[PDB]
Order: structure tokens, then C-alpha cells, then sequence
């Protein structure tokens, strides 16, 4: 039978060939492939199609899934799709059609719907992977439900608590507040990963916080990152296959930048905040991000560029680092050319990831908002890209939606447990209604459950009544938070059985492949170039072309979605 | 007689030569497994009767078998055969190519999509070079060897092939014989040119940064004069 | 630089377009497509491509390969293709372009040739899965090398040796039985699974059985198949998740094939030797192939239909079942109409299996052969078939090659360990030179290591003198062979620590998904149709129209290979 | 040659056969063994040969050797043989019954105690029933089968079948044709006539008590019309 096309798209969401608009943005999704058979539809609700011997198998099968999310738009590097998601035992199971293989036709064949399935409606969702902020301050555990209620759902890092060295570096130093941290990671439904100082010239220090279940290092000006203290950390991160973040020389006083990138020796490291506001090498820190070895991030305040960023650096610098007011200017100066860059770099796949900076100079829960208001602000800007193949923005879309899901996982090396929505991995997924994608997610599963959600009043007859706003579901509660959340660790520490010892009750797994990820290891961002600054005029180059981008005087996922 | 695992094997090839020779005889055209046995025992015998050299019967065996003396396709199914056998100065190994005369018919034929040429390393830059192995002996160069770290009996511009590799077919190598002249192409090394190991002259990526250090390591263990 | 295709297929093998001949049959496969990178394909040898830091990387990779098989062609369900093939710790670990990402472009990122690599050339060679064997007598332990030398690397079947009962049926019955040969399993290179007395109109004595270990139960007209124990059995069996597999009544003492197909009940069935020369409802057990949950298989013997074929049944059922030489005939007129119509019937994906029935009226090592001999005779009489899509015989090569590979692994409940040349399957697989595909193989491979392989003089200067003739390898020998070969078991026997309990060293896993298998679950032969019989004429019919076919004069892959 | 284990096994006999020939060309009269393999290797050479069907070969083959070609009792020790060769259709099981001509020497002779014969079911009360197959295909009923439950293309009185067996030799079957009429002879089953499984007509003691129940699900199951 012939059914009428905004009929079809009212009650199952869009097909192949249809363009939904991302938030309020410019950017257009084209869904490239759909993986139903036209009339088998799964719909969930009195008289339809998940119910006893219908849509719901009364065949006991191996495969039947735990949970069905029902044509859902999955958006992820691997594609832009319409297809029904298959969890089971806390993992994507499956993708394609879902249902009931005695009464349908074309159903994938492990994606079982049973009596032990529970129904998800995604039709008119929008599905992806949750989101991995790998430039995250432990200074507030605040920052957990405001990372959450914005589809972030890992987060890498360091600290302490509001104490001065959290304030400013993303280090938990030492053995004892390692163990500390691991323990209090225990409270949350956030998945978590602590980085050791780095900046040492002695391997002892260096080794015990790896066996201390460190997953990386962290070098930061604020210890000292002199090439002494690059070389030895990177020594002992390839020894321990774990990853290194930097925080370079600002004040270039041990060595100019090519000086510090001669120090790495063209070892995997994960450049922090490669624009320079945040800090290093002044004025040529950004020249790193053309270099294959350098896996280049940027820290939300200066993306995307707009009218108000200089304004507002010229003095969140001085209250996170707690400067003179003597001190005016340079910033004045050297700031708009790598700012104005950093965008246009963003699209040409030159800069890998987007990251926080979470309260040292840089926002918790903005990493996705923020990305999408760059890719908005560039496509506005300079077009359509020419890599496009239609009347849709798929090819940018994939490029910024790795940025904060796929390639922080593959630098930090858990990108086979988490980072896209693939068969095998792990079900940390976030449910966007179109309307306000990338600014306000409706559902985040963690492990397979609910953790957290939009949810009405609570007495209500409903869950939709007044005041709606974001609340912690069965999923981070009780023991079930130890069932769908995650405590990174080194191989050493995890082989070693860091999670008996220190008496971790969380799913504790370990970080593989980190040394050996290049720039040609991402996804959508393998860009390299030749990145240099003008030391008189501070104007970026790339390969001898001018790189600059106009500020916004206004941006998208803001202002219509927002009380303050 | 101390028979040995090795001899009672040679006594199942033998049996099935005689048999082989049998069939022959009675005017039926030899299949694969009659054909190989055939041959092998006319070198048992040979061998045995140890006036023919191991240089003669490789010889005498090409074509043994005639192409209507078998079945179609066994020749093409057989291009080459093996055969161990004691010789008055010990057990030396015969080895036939084309024991058995091919037909028109071939088993397990492969028909190519198109005679055309298969461009390899397609986009890739080509770098000229003028070589010399100014060495007192021969030498060969794989297609995946960092040309840079090229024994240093090899003269060239090495500061030309940092980061490079020969434009040649995988797994094929190039050959510079002592005191020949040669030009070679050479194309930039694929992934991420992450040189680790050979003569230990760059180990790490072989970007701008790290070629001055590289060039000074082979000129101080002599790769650059 | 540009490369002579002639030279490129020498050195590589074939790549995409090219036609290889299937041994000596008429069969042309075409490589679909190739997953290589021109100018980065590996190649073993001296100055060749995997070495120390050039093919082979120096960079340690937590998916380190422990095998790679270059350039091989994938002959499989899943398609005809030009691959490298990964193995890892006895998995397929990946399929695509295998190497070293620091060196070469194009490199799938779990396919790295490492240090603790082992190179198998398979550059103009074609690889498939290992054969299932679902109609295996336990008679004769000698059939074991003779499988393995035939590409069969999974037997099912039953019995306990040489006694009447094995001769006739595929029965390994009761408790102390099974104990006893999944304990002589332990031998082996041989996957294996037992089939228990299905034949019991009593619940407890089934029960027993599959408690024992049982992969499934026999119902065999020498026990008595008759409704009440067609029914018994299958209860027990749907309890349980095994399978099923009937020689039905013959001389329909108890009712007729419409009588057995009611007691069924629609039901999942394995249903041994269709076309009815081995056993079955005289003369219409044919007709059951029809129906959609019949799962039907073909045993060797009338398969292809040859002119010797009908003269040489005539005296082999009088050897097997012990028959009077009073008796002359009834299967002279009957069986020229069925065994004619088996061949079409496979040719039109009617039939989903070929087995063999070993030493109990069929050839243990000639499963392989004859489905391709088949194969080849429906070729030459009926044409390259209309599914055809362009100058190949890739659909009917996908069809004939899923009858002895995934149907009898999705019909027996092991699809998810074996069955087919998949991405997380164990790696039971077989190397074959295309002159002498189908007939005889290179190199056996079960659980990532050779097994079974054609080797030359033990004292030779190299592998190829003569006497070649195949030979048990390492991964068939000591404790190796534990770790290579797999006892499959019911999952009540599994979940009861059958393994512990029977002190069974070989790897146990148990069937799952048994009775949800209908027609449509197969590959390439899931067809369905009204199957009549001609009760005076004994001619088949295929929704009203004639199926038959003519006898073979000669077959391919036989007179050439053979010396007796 | 890749020679599988089956054809390891096939030189052996071959051979076997080849040493028979040679001791019958001395004029011995061949043994037990010998006689099998000699006409092993004639079945192997004309499959070779592929010029005879199998239908031939089972017909050439009978008495192939003669009685004073054997030694006695060869001929009655072997009544039949089975070789299995490759012919240009594939492999083919050659089945020869009485392959050699018997004499009066028999090893393992069973001497009767009387000529006179046995008296099965001895005592039993036989019932003489007329059954037709009114169904279109042939059907058999085996000697321990309840009669009452055999397939319900059989039209007889039922009734008189309830708890009952054919009065035949254990282990043979009685055959009714499509469309054929026969006399039966029927008598009680044995033992507690405790009667499980089959059409599943009774499924318990073949008793007065139990009669109308069982004639009711005959009907009802449409055995009894
Ligand atoms: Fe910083
Ligand atoms: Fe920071
Ligand atoms: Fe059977
Ligand atoms: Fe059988």
C-alpha cells in the first residue's frame, strides 16, 4: 500500500535522501542509507508492532536484545543512517533492522526483539556516540551532571580538587592522590581517566604513577616543560603505552618551539590548546598542528572566533593565572591571528579534537555546543565544502563530530571499548531530538542503561509535565553505576590488578595503542601542513596561503536555547 | 636391511612409477599423479645405474613425457618436479622444469579483465637519481628499504632519497652491480614514513625537523662522504 | 611505475575483473574487488616486503597478527574477493590490507605484520572455509585423514565403531556411550558433535542424552521413526536447543511422507539424504524439500547422477542393510526420477547440503568433490545461470559452496564459531592451488595453525620431492591439538561442566540457535516450492513442472587427479 | 602426486593382486586373500580402462575365478566382494556376488540336528484378518509392529487388531501393494502387551479396560473410519 510521504516521516522519521537541519545551524544531514524493509517498521504502543508474536518473537533466541532503539538517525564518523540500534549485555549488539524473523521480512539476524526486550522510540532521533572530553581539571565533581546534560560521557584529565596545581594543570601527582582520585571516581556515573606530572627528568617518579594506574601525562609550563623533562616523559610513555598531553613553553625560556618539537623526536603527544590563549610558546605554539606526529586539541573559549574572545581573554587570563593589574598589550596583538586560524584550521582537518579546559580557562559543558557553533560559523563563512557529494553537509558533519567522539578515543587509546556507535563497543549513546542537537541532549545511556535524562515533575501524571530539566536515572544509582561505568587505567597498573587492590567496584579496563597514533590515525582530521606565524604581524600560514576567519557577532545552539 | 621412514616412502613412488609405466604400455594417456610417478622412477633408475650426473638428467627430462602421451592440462598442472635420489657420491636432489610437455588446456586457468598495465604507487612524486656502486661487490635494494640507508658502497645525493623508497614493484629489488652506474626512481615512503630500524640513521619520522640530524648521523658513519 | 599484467598476476595473483577456472570444471570465479593498495601488497621472501621496519613493523600493536595469509582469494558466501587475511590467537582477526602504517598507505588498522608474525604465501591460491560434515557414521576412525585430506575440518554424526547399529545409523546412544566417544575425541584433529537415539516415544531417556553431551538426536527407521516418536523427539529437542536429523519410514508402516511432515509439526528438521536412495518414504520423501522447515541435505552417492549411479545402488543397499539375494525392480523405476531431480533441485537452491553418509551408503572424503562435479554438470547441461551477473559463475559458485560451509553450521547451531571466512570466526580454513580446487587441497588450517598439509620426502633438501602425499602438521599433535580442536556439546552439558566432568582437554563449546532455523535462515538456497511425486511414473515435479536432469558420461575433477 | 590415504591403501591391494597374478601364472591354486585380490586388480584395471559400466563388471565378474583355479573352500568363504574404483564418472562401488565358483569343502559348516522345521510363536492364538491398502503407494509391517496403529491407508476390523502382532519371523515384514488385498494372520504381543509410542493409539496396556478409549482415538485420529 501507498503510504503519503510526511506520513512515513511523521510516523517512522526520515528516509533515505532526506536533509535534517542540525539545531538551529546551517549544517544539513542527508541520511545516505536505510536499513528497513518498507511496511516492517518497528513502532512500540497499543496495537503496534513490538507486541507477542508479532513484532515480538515468542522464539527463544541467543540474540535477543536487552534493549531496541527504533529507527533512529544514527550520525557518526562511519555514517549518517537510518537503522535500529541493538544493545545487549551493555553493548551495541547490532544495527540494521530489528524485530521478529517468524512474522518479517529482512530482519538482521542477530537483532532478536523478544520477551526480555525493552523498546526505545528513536524515530525522528537523532543517535551518536557519547562524547569523550580528554582536557578535563578534576577541580569540581560539579562538573560531572553539567558534562552529562551536555552528551559527554568520558572524561581524561587530572586533579585534585579546587587546589592551585588543579587549578592550573590537569596532573593528579604521585602514588597516594592517584589512589585517592581512582576511589573517588567510584561516586560517579562519569567514565574516567587520570593523568600523572610528567614533568620530571627522573624515571623512578615517572614509572610508579603509571603502576599507580596513571593513563597518561600530563606536562605543563606550571612544573616545568623543558626539553629535559619532554624526553624523559615520552621515554617512559613508550615503555608504558600510555599517552602524554602538553602544555609547551609560553614564556620560551629553555627553547623556542621547534626546540620543544625536537625534544619529542617525533613521538606521539597530545598538544592541549594548540591556538596558544590557554598557553604555550608565544607566538608560534600553533605551528606544531602541522606536524604528523603532534595530535593537535583545542579548548573551548577561543572556538568558535566571535566579537567578544579577545575581550574576554585579555582578563580570564589574568584571573586563572592570578596576574598583576599593572600588567595591561602583546595578547592584544598576537591573539586575533591564531584565534581567526584556529576555525579555519578546525575545517581544513588540521586540529583533531575539541576539549574543555573544564573552570582553568575554558567550559565543562560547551566541548559539543561549541564544536557545532565552529562548524555553523565556517560553513556560514566558507561554504559548502567542495568534499561534499550532494545537497547535504555530511562530509563536515563527520569531520566535527570526530573531533570530540572518535579521535579523542584513538589518542587516548580506548577507541575499542568506546568513541563511535559500532557493533562490539560499548553502548555509550546519546538520543538528540533534531531540534536541538549539539545543545540539549533528551536521553544519555551509559553501558546500556539510562544514567541520565530530561525528565519532568516527578509527582505528575506523566513525565513531560513542568519544570523539565536534567535529572540522574537508575543507571548512576546504587550498584548498577559500578555495571556502566568505567575507570581507565595503565596496561601495568590493570595487569597488575590495580582494581582488586585498590578495591574498585567500577568496570576498570586499560589503555592500549597510544605511541604508536599519528596524525594519519584519525578520522576526518589526518590534515598536515607547513604552519607558520609572522613574528611581526602574528598572521598564520598555511603553506604560504594567508589562514584567518572573520569573528561572529552572533552564534547558533545559544541564544534560543538558553534562560542565562 | 635397517629400512628407514625415507626409504619406505621411495618404495610407495617406485610401485607407483611401475605401475604408471604399466598403463603406459597398454596405450592409456597418464593422468597427473601416473605422470610425476613415471618421471620420478626413470631418475631412481638413473641414479641407481649412477652414470648419468645430476646436471644430465635435468636435461634429459624436460619434455620426458610427451603432451599425447597424457591427459590434457597435466603438463600445466606440472611445471616443475622434484626428485631425491642416492647417486654413487650420496642422495642429491633432480630438479625438472617442464618434466611433462603442455596442451591448450589448462586447470585452474586465470583470465585477465583487461591486458592493460597495472599502474603501481599511482600519484606518487618520482625523484631521479643518478646511482654508483662504487663498491668492489654487487648489491640489490627492496622496494621498502629507506633508499637513504643504502649501503654506503652506494654514491648519491642521500640528502635526494631521505624519506624515499624505489618505485618498483613490492617484494622486487634493484640491483647495482660493482661499479655500475644506474638511475633510479624513487617515490616518498607511504604511511606515516615512521623509519625505525635498517641502519638506525633517522628512527622516527622523516619530516623537516629531523633531516639535518639524519644527514649529519650518515655522514658520520660514512653513508655521506 | 607501470607494471605488465601479466607480471602483476604472476607476482600477485589475480585482482579485480580476472576469471580463475575452478579446477578442471567449467566454473569461473570473478575477483568482485581487491583490497589492496597497487605498489604496497606484501610479499615473503628475501629483499622482499615484510622486513624489520619495511613491510614488518618495528611499532608494537596490541592487534600484532600471529599469521598473515597475502593475497589470497576469497572464495565465500560472503563474496569472491582478492584479500590479505589476518589470524590472531586462532580467529580471523581481520580481512582487508595487512602491514605496516608507518611505511604503506592503505593499511587496515587491526591488520598489522608485526615481530611475532608468521607469513603464509597465498598469492594465487584460493581460500575457503573448512567443510562441515553433518552426516558423519562414527564407524571407522580412519575417515578422520581422509576428511582432512577432502577439506572437511567439523564432522557431526553418531555412533561407537563398527556395530550393526553405526553401519546403519548416525547414533551414539545413551548416556555411557556418549561419555565414552567424546573421551575417544580427545584424539583427534577433527572438530566434532554427537547425535544421540532420537527414536523414544519416552521423555527421560531423551533427556539423558542430551544431558551426556549431545549435539542433537538421530531419528532412523532401523530404530523405528515413527509420529509418536517424530513428536517425543522434537519436544525434547525444542527444550533443549539442539537439533534434529530424520531417516524417515521407508516402506510407510506408520503413515506416509504427509503423515511424518504432521508429526514434525513445523518444527526444525535436518533432514538426511532428500532424493530418498540412502532411506526415506518410498517413493515421495523428496517432497518434503518443499516445505520451509525442512532442512534438507544430500548425501554423496547420487550426487552427481551418472550412468553408473542407478546400477551401482541396485547392489550397494544390499551390502549395507544385509538384503536377500531372492531379491531382483522397485528402485529401478523409482530412483532414476528422484536422483535426476536431486541435481536440478541443488542447482535451483532447493536442497541447502551436501554430506556424505561415510561407509554407511556414501564417500567420507567426497563431499567436496561431488558438490563441485554437481555444480559443474548442472553447468554444462542447463547454462550459467540467470542470477548470473556479468561473464562468471559467481552466484551459482556462492550457492554450491554454502552446502558443505554455512548451512550445515546454521543448521547444527555453530554459525557464530564456524562455517565461514569471517572477521571474529575461529580460523578453520583451507588453502587450495585453483588447478586443483575442489579435489585436492594445499594446507588445512584449524584454530590458526596447520593441521593437515601435502608434504613431500620427511628427508628431502625441501617440502616438494616426491612421494607427495598428505600428513598430520604440529597443530594436530600433542597438547596443540587441544588447543586447534573443538568438542561441541548441548548448552545443558556445557552450563554443567561437561568438559571438567568428562576431563575433556580439547576445547568445548556448545550449539546454540537450533530451532529457529527454517529455509529463509540458509544462504543462496532458500528456496521453497510444492515438491509432487508421480506415483506410477516416479517423476518429480517443481510447482507442476518436470524436475530432472541427465546422467553424467564423465565428471570433472576425478579421472585427472586420481591413480585409483 | 598429493596421495591421500585411501590410495596408499589402493597400491597395497594392488600390488596384492599383482603377486596372486604372478602365483597363478606358476599354477598355484590361490588362498583366501589371494583369490580377493586377483579379482580386486582385474576390477581396478577395467575402471582404469573406462570402456565397462558398472552393470557389466558385476556380470563379468561372477565366477571369475573357478573352483580348481582356488583351493577348496575359497569360493564358500567368499559369496561376495566389494572394490571401489575411479571410472571416468568418479569413483563407483563394484559388487560381485559369488566372485569365486564353490565347491564341496565348506570352513565354518553348519550341520543341522534335523531337517524338520521350527515352530515360532509357538501356541499362540492366531487371527485371520482381511487387510487392503487402499492407499496409492506400497506399504510393509514388521513381525513386533501393533497392527491395530499400521498406517491408515489400511482398511481392516481394527477392532479384532487391538493388542495384537503379525504371526511372522521376527525381524521380516509383510508387504500389501497399492491397491492389494491379503489374508494376515495376527496373534497377542508378548509380555504385558505394555504398549508405548507408535501412532500413540494406546500408549499403555493393551486391556478390555482400555479398548474403547483406544478405538475412540483410532477413529477420531481417522484410523478407523
Ligand atoms: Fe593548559
Ligand atoms: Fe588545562
Ligand atoms: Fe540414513
Ligand atoms: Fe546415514
Amino acid at each position: 500500500m501507498k503510504m503519503k510521504r510526511q506520513e512515513y516521516v511523521n510516523t517512522y522519521g526520515p528516509t533515505t535522501g532526506d536533509k535534517v537541519r542540525l539545531g538551529d545551524t546551517d549544517l544539513w544531514a542527508e541520511v545516505e542509507h536505510d536499513y528497513t524493509v518498507y511496511g516492517e517498521e518497528l513502532k512500540f504502543g497499543a496495537g503496534k508492532t513490538i507486541r507477542e508474536g508479532m513484532g515480538q518473537s515468542n522464539s527463544p533466541d541467543e540474540n535477543t536484545l536487552d534493549l531496541v532503539i527504533t529507527n533512529a538517525l544514527i550520525i557518526d564518523y562511519t555514517g549518517i543512517y537510518k537503522a535500529d540500534i541493538g544493545i545487549k549485555n551493555g553493548k551495541i549488539h547490532g544495527i540494521g533492522k530489528a524485530g521478529n524473523k517468524d512474522m518479517q521480512d529482512g530482519v538482521t539476524p542477530h537483532m532478536v526483539v523478544g520477551v526480555g526486550t525493552e523498546a526505545l522510540a528513536g524515530e525522528g532521533m537523532i543517535i551518536t556516540a557519547g562524547g569523550i572530553d580528554s582536557h578535563t581539571h578534576f577541580l569540581s565533581p560539579q562538573q560531572f551532571p553539567t558534562a552529562l546534560a551536555n552528551g559527554v560521557t568520558t572524561m581524561f584529565g587530572g586533579g585534585t580538587g579546587p587546589v592551585d596545581g588543579t587549578n592550573a594543570t590537569t596532573i593528579t601527582p604521585g602514588v597516594w592522590n592517584l589512589h585517592r582520585m581512582l576511589r573517588a571516581a567510584e561516586e560517579y556515573g562519569m567514565n574516567v581517566g587520570l593523568l600523572g606530572k610528567g614533568n620530571s627528568s627522573s624515571r623512578a617518579q615517572l614509572v610508579e604513577q603509571v603502576k599507580a594506574g596513571a593513563i597518561g601525562f600530563k606536562l605543563h609550563e606550571d612544573w616545568g616543560t623543558t626539553p629535559s623533562a619532554i624526553d624523559h616523559c615520552l621515554s617512559v610513555a613508550d615503555e608504558y603505552d600510555v599517552q602524554v598531553c602538553i602544555h609547551t613553553d609560553t614564556v620560551n625560556e629553555a627553547g623556542y618551539v621547534d626546540d620543544t618539537l625536537r625534544a619529542m623526536n617525533g613521538r606521539a603527544i597530545h598538544a592541549y590548546h594548540i591556538e596558544g590563549a590557554g598557553g604555550g610558546h608565544s607566538p608560534d605554539v600553533i605551528t606544531m598542528a602541522g606536524e604528523v606526529n603532534i595530535l593537535p586539541s583545542s579548548t573551548t573559549p577561543t572556538i568558535p572566533y566571535t566579537i567578544n574572545t579577545v575581550a574576554e581573554h585579555l582578563d580570564m587570563l589574568m584571573t586563572c593565572h592570578h596576574l598583576d593589574k599593572r600588567i595591561r598589550f602583546s595578547q592584544s596583538r598576537i591573539r586575533p591571528g591564531s584565534i581567526a586560524a584556529e576555525d579555519t584550521l578546525h575545517d581544513m582537518g588540521v586540529i583533531a579534537m575539541t576539549s574543555s579546559d573544564s573552570q582553568a580557562m575554558g567550559r565543562a559543558g560547551e566541548v559539543i555546543p561549541r564544536t557545532w557553533q565552529t562548524a555553523d560559523k565556517n560553513k556560514k563563512e566558507f561554504g559548502r565544502l567542495t568534499e561534499e557529494k550532494g545537497d547535504n553537509d555530511n562530509f563536515r558533519i563527520k569531520r566535527y563530530i570526530s573531533k570530540y567522539t572518535i579521535n579523542p578515543a584513538i589518542t587516548h587509546g580506548v577507541s575499542e571499548y568506546i568513541g563511535s556507535v559500532e557493533e562490539g563497543k560499548i553502548a555509550d549513546l546519546v538520543v538528540w531530538n533534531p531540534a536541538f542537537f549539539g545543545v540539549k541532549p533528551k536521553i544519555i545511556i551509559k553501558g546500556g542503561m539510562v544514567v541520565f535524562s530530561e525528565m519532568g515533575d516527578s509527582n505528575a501524571s506523566v513525565p513531560t509535565p513542568q519544570p523539565v530539566y536534567y535529572r540522574e536515572m537508575f543507571g548512576h544509582h546504587g550498584k548498577a553505576k559500578f555495571d556502566t561505568s568505567i575507570t581507565f587505567v595503565s596496561k601495568v597498573a590493570y595487569e597488575n590488578g590495580i582494581k582488586e587492590k585498590l578495591g574498585l567496584e567500577r568496570k576498570v579496563l586499560p589503555v592500549k595503542n597510544c605511541r604508536n597514533v599519528t596524525k594519519k590515525d584519525f578520522k576526518f582530521n589526518n590534515t598536515t601542513a607547513k604552519i607558520t606565524v609572522n613574528p611581526e604581524t602574528f598572521e598564520v600560514f598555511v603553506n604560504g596561503k594567508l589562514c584567518t576567519s572573520k569573528p561572529a557577532t552572533e552564534v547558533a545552539l545559544a541564544s534560543r536555547y538558553t534562560f542565562f | 636391511m635397517k629400512l628407514t621412514p625415507k626409504e619406505q616412502e621411495k618404495f610407495l613412488l617406485y610401485y607407483a612409477g611401475e605401475v604408471a609405466r604399466k598403463r603406459k604400455e597398454e596405450g592409456l594417456k597418464l593422468n597427473q599423479p601416473e605422470a610425476i610417478a613415471y618421471i620420478s622412477a626413470h631418475i631412481m633408475d638413473e641414479a641407481r645405474r649412477g652414470k648419468k650426473t645430476v646436471a644430465q638428467l635435468m636435461e634429459e627430462c624436460v619434455h620426458f613425457l610427451k603432451k599425447d602421451e597424457v591427459m590434457p592440462g597435466v603438463g600445466n598442472m606440472v611445471p616443475d618436479l622434484g626428485v631425491e635420489a642416492n647417486f654413487p657420491d650420496g642422495t642429491k636432489l633432480v630438479t625438472v622444469n617442464w618434466p611433462i610437455e603442455p596442451d591448450d588446456f589448462k586447470a585452474g586457468e586465470i583470465k585477465f579483465a583487461s591486458d592493460k598495465d597495472i599502474e603501481l604507487n599511482a600519484g606518487k612524486e618520482i625523484t631521479e637519481l643518478k646511482v654508483t656502486n662504487k663498491g668492489p661487490k654487487s648489491l640489490h635494494v627492496g622496494s621498502h628499504f629507506h633508499f637513504f640507508e643504502a649501503n654506503r658502497a652506494l654514491e648519491f645525493d642521500r640528502e635526494k632519497a631521505y624519506g624515499k623508497r624505489l618505485d618498483i614493484p613490492s617484494g622486487n629489488t634493484l640491483r647495482i652491480g660493482a661499479g655500475e652506474t644506474k638511475t633510479v626512481h624513487l617515490i616518498p615512503i607511504g604511511g606515516s614514513k615512521k623509519i625505525i630500524g635498517m641502519n638506525g640513521l633517522l628512527n622516527g619520522i622523516a619530516d623537516d625537523l629531523h633531516k639535518q640530524k639524519a644527514l649529519e648521523k650518515a655522514k658520520h658513519h660514512g653513508f655521506i662522504k
